[PDB]
């Protein structure tokens, strides 16, 4: 890395994608699979449209993503 | 629906 170029891709340099719930009483951010792109996702995406069953509901709290716990 | 990206870091 460490240089001015578009499309940062390298070994161990993995990206991640996140999506915010469409409900204002949610506003929760769920993780997605690295094969998915935010330019092919719906304008009304919600927790019910998640890929991971551990967080596929609006009644499930947001994940601890702060480090390793 | 808002979207973002982050680095896999701590
Ligand atoms: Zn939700």
């Amino acid at each position: 890395g460490s240089s001015g170029s578009s499309g940062e891709i390298s070994g161990f340099g993995q990206c991640l994608v996140w999506v915010q719930c469409s409900f204002p009483n949610c506003g929760k951010w769920r993780r997605l699979c690295g094969n998915i792109d935010p330019s092919v996702l719906p304008d009304n995406w919600s927790c019910d449209q998640n890929t991971d069953v551990q967080y596929n509901r609006c009644d499930i709290p947001e994940e601890t993503w702060t480090g390793l716990e | 629906a808002r979207t973002k990206q982050t680095a896999r870091k701590s």
